């Protein structure tokens, strides 16, 4: 249950880098 | 005035010797003034370490760098590396010293008396940064300088006398090279050589007839491409590539001072050949070499069967095998099997160490050779206390060898910093905002969006 | 010969001292460099001379 | 072992020229600014 | 026109969410390699021989570790500084079992992370910036050629490299001060104090700043919405900030100059690290911290310990204990 | 013209005067034979 | 118009160096702890307290100096100088450590003093106090180690003793009787200020890297007067190139001069409250399954276990003479030894 | 107020300084604290 | 002896500021 | 040792190695005459 409980948090960062990224909040000019 | 504030030349007093940089007289009167610098430290040095000299010491319990570089040319060392006379040292101390004195003499003339242009003095000595002609032919003048001092290394060894051997029978000893290899697949086999464990790259060179040989392919080489770039100008591809500036020219030499500063680094810790050990010390695989061998003598002479002694880890207590099958050393000093040095190899054969030859034929000068080596392992403090990190004060030693490498490990990677400073600084020079972003033409508000 | 050395070099160094301060100070002056010049020349010229004395007659003393 | 042995050092040599290559192809003039 | 030149325009585009470059066509596949492997590594590796002697080490998590145990364990001592990729074990099984994967990795690593310090340069020259961003990031980077390459080069072992784990890392600091006393050391000395003025000049240049903003919000909402992206005002006073800063200490142990400032704070922590990175490096050579054991001495001859002296003993209990069957002979020379 | 005494000139020769104190003291220590 | 406020004028005249009400806790406080400590690594022995040398007059150098603590017979006393102990005499009272309780409590207000001159001056010109605020990390991390630790345990002698060579000595003591690297409340303080020095580096870095040209010197620090309304630098270009480079950018300036200051005050934080902790033995020093698995398994092992085997070696060889009061004697039969070494 | 130069100062100062550490450093080979 | 090496070591390096001062007092080009 | 036609120079040459040093202290000197200009 440990090796999973690592595992599924190692994953769920790896899965936020990819909307803090892609789908971020776009910065705009004025 | 005359480029010598900021308001007039740009630059502050911390970066003003880049006041320079169109200034080809006052350039030429700082190279040269610099030029004489190291040359008076070369003889400067030399007479510090010939008057604190004692030859009944090996040189490595005496904190000398040089004498060592003399002494393995062959001047002033007889059989066995022992020191026969002083004087070869203290004529190359003088004349680097004395020579000190006319660079300094004329460093001194060019830069504030000399033409502080010579654009207008000459049209051979004066150059434009820009003249992609006249600044071949000075890189060509040069090699064929670098070239002629090629060849005076191999001068030395097959018609002056010689060089100092390591590997010579029986011992020790000065050789004259009557046979420097010339094989290209042999010369050119070092550069592509794996620079890891077992091969070394260049490194690995261990015979004065390779040395010889490869200084002299050298030698040619740089003649023949000096010549070459003063009869030609650089093609069309080689134009579109390159930034063309005078600090420009200096990042593509810092870099280049910043390899050949890592490799002296790994030349004088792992190569015993053109670093001889009876001058600069055993070297980190050879000393801990040098203690398996030394307590299989010891316990041998008392009844042990070294062959079938076997460790507590289940691994042979005193000899084992590589991962190919070579008989080697055991402990940690497994990974240094690779070592080779002429006070072992007597006891090398087909398969590695020979169980029989070591039985029977270890001599007492390699009982010494090795005990000496272990007592002089390259380990010890700043301030010069010799031993582990644990050992107290007593033997004041730290190995040449540790000098000679953290030195020029500080040096290269400070150049390779010096490298990425003006290299990147040439190029947004060359283009032009190597002052800050134009504000009413900032590039990057013409762009798309990201998102 | 046997003392001809120790004089000879040490009126190289004291030649060799005053110039080091001596050669520069002249070199920035503008108060006369044609009279401050041939000093330079004399110097300069004994300096090799002094040099030249001190290395042949050293093998007579070494 | 000696298959994948070759596979590397062609995907490695296909890399390392399109390094080569890609600098030598104009790089300075990829600049916003004057291109020569 | 033609695809070449096609290609080389889609390499140096400016207008890709991620830059690639040609620095990039060499880092995205070397580190896409390193962190695969890396991350199968730390999870189902079986143990590994770290220093030859038939005496394997635990470090990926299905084998009986967590997160602060677990590592990726570095290569065999029988293997020393020899490359040993996986076409040179006569399978995987072998490959596993003598520590392959460590090289893989932090030579895939290394390899990226240096062109990953020239693709800063590059995109800062696509930009119109100054390239100078690259250098600050050449002191970390140099920290990790140190660990990773320079002291298992000096030491003649890549088993003597940092591990790829958290207890591992501790492992490697423990016992480099047995053998090298690298608190002693000057350039570990001169690491401490970037990192901490480092964390110091950080805490302060983000306090002052957030001490002057000029009002521009209510209560009610955060202070942040009173900055907008890309507007031409400074959000903050700084001759305010100097005011304050100058009267706590003197007034000319402030800074009035922004540019002058910030380089302070980029300088300072930089040339520091660079120190620890080249302190690391050089001890890698044997040429270890001040030694000042049994150096104060009474006029009879009995030794007066110091502080220094009680450094030693504990250096001596790490010394005894680390790598307990690795030696048969009573020096550690390496 | 200027003050001569302020409270600038107290706070500099609190850690002046003892530091060439101690700068004298630290240097004759370079001389005890044991 | 009465004395108070007639003083309370002369406080705060703006002169070279700023006194305030705070400066009548500060100056004289601040002057004895680093006075004191001075005094004690120039002259002041601790041969009688630790059976060490700790004065440039024994013969120690910069790095040796140290102003030891007390005695472990002393336990949690004040040590004052007419207290029962030294009972008025200067000479006793430096050869007992009364220099140690001297500089930390003088110290300790020092800090105090300090702390509230930045909210005096911070009121006076009108700024926010987040300078303040940010000092409280320095602060806690000072009074968890030096004060709250020391009281948790015996006496004031397994305290810091003020030295460079004794601060070295206070961490490797952690590594071997507390673990200390373990902690993860020490973790995040590493975080806190590798990732300080980080932002410190890489703003910096930013900053010097997008600036305008605002002048016509290739040296541009000249191009920048403090009384400009517009940014220095680009805050736009440099957005964009870390978004290509890294992923993500700072887009708020507020925002990010903010996060410079949570970074490495809340790092600080952490790191005092698991020393806290250590005051009472209260370690992350083992993990339970590894050691009921390692203990039935001979084959078991992993980087956590050969860290304890070295944390085994620093106690049974330090001990002996860091701990003097104890009269620990342990023969060579005892001590823990790997093979050969 | 200024009647001698503050570069003559500065260097008098400055060659004042490099002697008194000297002095400190050559200290850490003769006497106490040399382990001799 | 010691001092041999100390009275030179001050001639050598009173030369170094000797050169600055008198051009200093002459109006050199410095 | 040295010769020792060249020994009463034993205290002169135990000082020359350091002269490099000093050039570079003297731009500091020479540019603090001139102001930092
Ligand atoms: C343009 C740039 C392009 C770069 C692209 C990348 C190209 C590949 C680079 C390879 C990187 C080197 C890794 C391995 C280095 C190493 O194991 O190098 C060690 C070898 C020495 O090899 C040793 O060589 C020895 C040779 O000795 C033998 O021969 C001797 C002969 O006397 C003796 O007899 C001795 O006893 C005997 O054993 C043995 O073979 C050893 O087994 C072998 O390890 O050195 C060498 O090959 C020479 C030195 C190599 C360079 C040193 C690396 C420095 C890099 C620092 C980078 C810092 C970056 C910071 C960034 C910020
Ligand atoms: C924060 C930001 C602001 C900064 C503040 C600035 C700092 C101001 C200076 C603070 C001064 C603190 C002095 C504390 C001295 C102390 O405590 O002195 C210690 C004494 C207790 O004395 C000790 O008591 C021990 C217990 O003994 C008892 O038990 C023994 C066992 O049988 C025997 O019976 C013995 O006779 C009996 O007395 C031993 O005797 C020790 O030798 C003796 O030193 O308590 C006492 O004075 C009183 C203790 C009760 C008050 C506790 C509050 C102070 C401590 C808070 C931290 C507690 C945390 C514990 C660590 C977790
Ligand atoms: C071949 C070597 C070489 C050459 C000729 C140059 C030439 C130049 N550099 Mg570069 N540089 C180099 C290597 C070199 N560099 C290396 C290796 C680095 C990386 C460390 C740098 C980093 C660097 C920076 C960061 C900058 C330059 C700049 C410059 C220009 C002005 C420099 C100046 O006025 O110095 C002035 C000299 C000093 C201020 C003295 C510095 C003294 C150092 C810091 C301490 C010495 C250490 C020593 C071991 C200890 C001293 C002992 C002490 C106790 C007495 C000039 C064009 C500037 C520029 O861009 O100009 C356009 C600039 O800003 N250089
Ligand atoms: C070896 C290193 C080196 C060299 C060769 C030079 C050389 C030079 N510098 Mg640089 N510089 C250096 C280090 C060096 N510097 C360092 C470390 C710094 C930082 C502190 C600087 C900062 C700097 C700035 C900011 C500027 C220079 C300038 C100059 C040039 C004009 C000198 C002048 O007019 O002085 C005039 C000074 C005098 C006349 C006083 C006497 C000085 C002499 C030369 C001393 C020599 C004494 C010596 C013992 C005599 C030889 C013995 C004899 C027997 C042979 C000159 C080419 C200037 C320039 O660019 O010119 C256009 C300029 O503006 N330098
Ligand atoms: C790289 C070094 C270098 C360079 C490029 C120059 C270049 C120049 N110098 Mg300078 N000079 C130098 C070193 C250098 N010098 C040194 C070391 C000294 C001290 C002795 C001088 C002293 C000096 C003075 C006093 C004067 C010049 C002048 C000149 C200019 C005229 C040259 C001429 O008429 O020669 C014509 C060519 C010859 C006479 C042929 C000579 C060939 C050489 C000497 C034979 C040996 C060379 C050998 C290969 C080098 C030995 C290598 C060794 C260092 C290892 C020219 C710009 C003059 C000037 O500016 O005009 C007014 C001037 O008055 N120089
Ligand atoms: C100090 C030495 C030196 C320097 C700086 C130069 C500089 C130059 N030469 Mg010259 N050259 C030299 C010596 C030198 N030369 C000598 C001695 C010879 C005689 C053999 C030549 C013969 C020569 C020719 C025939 C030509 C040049 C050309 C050039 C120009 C282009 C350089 C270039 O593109 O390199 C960049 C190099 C490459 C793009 C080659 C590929 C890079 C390889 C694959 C990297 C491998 C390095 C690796 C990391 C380690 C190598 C070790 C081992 C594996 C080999 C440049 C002005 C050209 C020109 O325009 O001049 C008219 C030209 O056509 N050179
Ligand atoms: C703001 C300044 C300041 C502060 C806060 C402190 C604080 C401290 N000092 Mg320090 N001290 C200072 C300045 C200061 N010092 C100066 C300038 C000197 C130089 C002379 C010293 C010299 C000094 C020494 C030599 C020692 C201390 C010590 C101490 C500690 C105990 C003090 C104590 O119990 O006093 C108690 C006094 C009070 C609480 C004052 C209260 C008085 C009120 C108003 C009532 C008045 C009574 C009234 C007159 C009736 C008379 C009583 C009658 C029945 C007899 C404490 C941490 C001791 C220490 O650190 O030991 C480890 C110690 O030995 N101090
Ligand atoms: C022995 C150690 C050697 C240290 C070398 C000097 C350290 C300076 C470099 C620090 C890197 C900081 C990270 C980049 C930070 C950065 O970009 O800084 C840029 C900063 C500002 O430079 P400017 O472009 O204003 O001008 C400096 C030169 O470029 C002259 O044009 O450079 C300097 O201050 C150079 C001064 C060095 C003089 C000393
Ligand atoms: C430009 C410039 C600079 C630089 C300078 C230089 C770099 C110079 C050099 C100089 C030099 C480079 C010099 C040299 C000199 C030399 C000499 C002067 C020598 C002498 C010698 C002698 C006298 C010897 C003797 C002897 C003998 C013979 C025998 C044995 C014994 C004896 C050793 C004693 C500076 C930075 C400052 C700044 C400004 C500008
Ligand atoms: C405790 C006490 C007290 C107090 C005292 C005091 C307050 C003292 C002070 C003292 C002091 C106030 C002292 C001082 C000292 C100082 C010093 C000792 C210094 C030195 C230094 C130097 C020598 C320098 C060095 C350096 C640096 C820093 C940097 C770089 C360079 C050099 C290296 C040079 C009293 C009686 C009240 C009461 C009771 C007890
Ligand atoms: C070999 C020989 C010779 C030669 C010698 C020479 C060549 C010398 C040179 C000399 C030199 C060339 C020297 C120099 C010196 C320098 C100095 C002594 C400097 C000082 C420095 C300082 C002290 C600084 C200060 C400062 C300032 C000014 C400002 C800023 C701050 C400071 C503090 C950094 C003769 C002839 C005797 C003969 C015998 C042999
Ligand atoms: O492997 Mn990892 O640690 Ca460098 O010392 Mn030797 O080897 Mn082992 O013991 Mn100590
Ligand atoms: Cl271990
Ligand atoms: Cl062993
Ligand atoms: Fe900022």
């Amino acid at each position: 249950m440990e090796t999973i409980t690592y595992v599924f948090i190692f994953a769920c960062i790896i899965a936020l880098f990819f909307f803090a990224i892609f789908f971020r909040e776009p910065p705009r000019i004025t | 005035a005359t480029n010598r504030d900021q308001e007039s030349s740009g630059f502050a007093w911390w970066a003003g010797n880049a006041r320079l940089i169109n200034l080809s007289g006052k350039l030429l009167g700082a190279h040269v003034a610099h030029a004489g610098l190291i040359v008076f430290w070369a003889g400067a040095m030399t007479l510090f370490e010939l008057a604190h000299f004692i030859p009944e010491k090996p040189m490595y319990e005496q904190g000398l760098i040089l004498i060592p570089h003399i002494a393995t040319l062959g001047w002033g060392v007889g059989p066995g590396g022992e020191v026969v006379d002083t004087f070869p040292f203290f004529v190359v101390g003088v004349v680097h010293l004395i020579s000190s004195a006319v660079l300094g003499f004329g460093g001194v003339y060019h830069a504030i008396r000399g033409p502080e242009t010579l654009e207008e003095y000459s049209s051979f000595f004066g150059y434009d940064w820009k003249d992609k002609n006249k600044m071949t032919t000075i890189l060509g003048f040069h090699l064929i300088v670098l070239g002629i001092g090629a060849l005076l290394l191999v001068a030395k060894a097959m018609f002056f006398g010689g060089l100092y051997d390591t590997w010579a029978p029986g011992g020790g000893d000065v050789r004259v090279i009557t046979n420097p290899t010339l094989d290209p697949r042999v010369i050119f086999g070092y550069l592509l050589k794996s620079p890891f464990g077992g091969e070394g790259w260049i490194v690995s060179v261990n015979n004065l007839e390779d040395v010889v040989g490869g200084h002299i392919w050298i030698g040619l080489i740089c003649i023949a491409g000096g010549i070459w770039h003063i009869l030609t100008t650089p093609f069309g591809w080689a134009r579109r590539a390159f930034i063309w500036s005078g600090e420009a020219y200096l990042s593509y030499s810092l870099g280049a001072l910043s390899m050949m500063g890592f490799i002296a680094t790994c030349f004088v810790w792992f190569n015993n050949t053109v670093y001889p050990s009876e001058f600069y010390g055993p070297t980190g695989p050879e000393a801990s070499q040098a203690q398996a061998m030394t307590f299989l003598i010891r316990d041998q002479k008392l009844g042990a069967n070294v062959g079938s002694a076997q460790g507590p880890t289940g691994l042979g207590k005193y000899l084992m095998r590589s991962p190919t099958g070579e008989i080697i050393f055991g402990g940690e000093t497994m990974r240094f099997w690779d070592f080779r040095g002429p006070w072992l190899e007597p006891l090398r054969g087909p398969n590695g160490l020979d169980l029989n030859k070591i039985k029977n034929d270890i001599q007492p000068w390699q009982e010494r050779r090795a005990a000496e080596y272990m007592t002089h392992a390259p380990l010890g403090s700043l301030n010069s206390v010799g031993g582990v990190a644990t050992e107290i004060n007593s033997v004041n030693f730290v190995s040449p060898r540790s000098w000679l490498a953290t030195s020029h490990f500080v040096l290269a990677f400070f150049f390779l910093v010096g490298h990425l400073w003006h290299a990147g600084r040439a190029r947004a020079a060359a283009a032009g905002f190597e002052k800050g972003i134009d504000r009413e033409s900032e590039p990057v508000l013409s762009m798309p969006s990201l998102d | 010969m046997t003392i001809l050395f120790q004089l000879a070099l040490a009126a190289l160094v004291i030649l060799s001292f005053v110039m080091v301060i001596g050669v520069p100070v002249a070199y920035a002056s503008p108060q006369d460099w044609d009279r401050s010049k041939q000093l330079i020349f004399l110097g300069s010229g004994l300096w090799i001379a002094l040099v030249l004395v001190v290395g042949v007659l050293n093998f007579f003393v070494v | 072992m000696e298959t994948l042995k070759i596979t590397v050092y062609i995907v490695v040599t296909f890399f390392v020229l399109l390094f080569v290559f890609g600098f030598l192809s104009g790089d300075p003039a990829r600049n916003p600014k004057r291109k020569d | 026109a033609n695809l070449w030149e096609r290609f080389c325009n889609w390499v140096t585009s400016t207008d890709n969410r991620l830059y690639v470059g040609w620095f990039g066509v060499i880092m995205i596949p070397t580190l896409l390699a390193a962190t695969i492997c890396f991350v199968i590594a730390f999870i189902a590796a079986p143990p590994v021989d770290i220093d030859g002697i038939r005496e394997p080490v635990s470090g990926s998590l299905l084998y009986g570790n967590n997160i602060i145990t677990g590592a990726v364990v570095p290569s065999s001592n029988a293997i020393g500084l020899h490359f040993y990729p996986i076409w040179e074990a006569a399978s995987l099984d072998e490959w596993l079992y003598n520590g392959g994967p460590y090289q893989l990795i932090i030579f895939h690593f290394l390899l990226g992370a240096s062109c990953y310090m020239g693709r800063q340069w590059e995109l800062s020259y696509r930009l119109g910036m100054r390239p100078w961003i690259c250098v600050a990031y050449s002191a970390p980077l140099a920290s990790a050629f140190a660990v990773f390459l320079i002291y298992p080069i000096g030491q003649g072992s890549f088993s003597d490299g940092m591990p790829l784990g958290i207890s591992g890392t501790f492992n490697f600091m423990i016992v480099f001060q047995a053998e090298h006393n690298i608190l002693m050391h000057p350039f570990h000395q001169l690491g401490v104090a970037g990192v901490f003025g480092g964390a110091l000049f950080c805490a302060m240049h983000g306090s002052l700043v957030t001490s002057s903003l000029i009002r521009e919000t209510t209560e009610t909402e955060s202070a942040n919405y009173g900055y907008k992206f890309g507007q031409e005002e400074e959000t903050y006073n700084i001759v305010a900030a100097h005011g304050y800063f100058g009267r706590l200490i003197f007034q000319y142990a402030s800074f009035n100059n922004s540019r002058s400032l910030h380089f302070f704070l980029a300088a300072w922590p930089v040339v520091g690290v660079w120190f620890t990175a080249l302190g690391i490096s050089t001890m890698a050579f044997n040429l270890n911290g001040f030694n000042f054991n049994h150096s104060v001495i009474d006029a009879k001859g009995n030794v007066i310990n110091t502080w220094a002296d009680i450094i030693n003993r504990a250096n001596l209990g790490m010394e005894v204990m680390h790598e307990r069957n690795a030696h048969n002979f009573p020096l550690d020379l390496a | 013209s200027y003050p001569i005494f302020t409270v600038r000139w107290v706070a500099v020769h609190t850690l002046a005067v003892p530091t060439i104190f101690f700068l004298g003291a630290i240097a004759a220590m370079q001389f005890i034979q044991r | 118009r009465g004395w108070f406020d007639i003083l309370d004028d002369w406080l705060k005249r703006d002169r070279f160096v700023f006194v305030g009400w705070s400066g009548i806790l500060l100056f004289p406080c601040a002057y004895l702890a680093l006075g004191g400590w001075l005094t004690g690594t120039t002259f002041v022995t601790s041969w009688y307290t630790h059976g060490l040398a700790s004065s440039y007059l024994e013969g120690c150098n910069f790095l040796t100096v140290a102003v030891s603590t007390p005695a472990n017979s002393m336990g949690h006393s004040l040590l004052l100088l007419w207290g029962p102990e030294a009972q008025g005499d200067f000479t006793r009272w430096c050869q007992l450590g009364g220099l140690w309780t001297f500089i930390a409590l003088h110290g300790a207000f020092g800090l105090i003093g300090f702390m509230l001159r930045q909210f005096e001056i911070a009121r006076l010109v009108g700024v926010r106090p987040y300078n303040a605020i940010a000092f409280s990390a320095p602060i806690a991390v000072f009074v968890s180690v030096f004060l709250i630790y020391p009281l948790g345990q015996s006496s004031w002698f397994f305290a810091p003793s003020f030295g460079v060579a004794a601060i070295f000595r206070f961490l490797l003591f952690f590594q071997g009787f507390h673990n200390w690297t373990l902690n993860p409340f020490h973790m995040m303080g590493v975080a806190g200020v590798l990732g300080g020095a980080l932002l410190c580096a890489i703003h910096g870095a930013t900053v010097e890297n997008t600036l305008f040209q605002d002048g016509e010197g290739a040296s541009t620090f000249r191009a920048f007067n403090p009384t400009q309304a517009e940014e220095t630098y680009s805050m736009v270009t440099a957005n964009r190139f870390w978004s290509q480079i890294f992923g993500i950018a700072f887009s708020n300036k507020r925002w990010l001069h903010f996060f410079m200051l949570f970074v490495p005050v809340t790092g600080l934080w952490m790191s005092a409250i698991g020393v806290v902790g250590l005051a009472l033995n209260l370690r992350s020093y083992d993990f339970i399954s590894q050691e009921i698995r390692a203990a039935e398994d001979p084959e078991f092992e992993t980087f956590y276990t050969k860290n304890l085997l070295l944390n085994e070696g620093i106690r049974a060889w330090m001990a002996p003479q860091d701990q003097p009061h104890e009269n620990f004697v342990f023969p060579e039969e005892v001590l823990p030894r790997g093979n050969a070494l | 107020g200024g009647r001698i130069p503050l570069w003559i100062v500065a260097t008098v100062a400055g060659m004042g300084v490099i002697v008194i550490v000297g002095l400190f450093f050559y200290g850490a080979y003769a006497g106490l604290g040399s382990s001799l | 002896e010691v001092i041999a090496q100390l009275t030179m070591i001050a001639m050598i390096g009173i030369a170094g500021p000797m050169i600055i001062f008198l051009l200093a007092v002459r109006r050199g080009n410095l | 040792k040295l010769p020792e036609a060249y020994a009463i120079f034993d205290p002169l040459v135990d000082v020359l190695p350091v002269i490099p040093v000093l050039f570079l202290a003297l731009a500091f000197v020479w540019q603090a005459a001139v102001g930092f200009r």
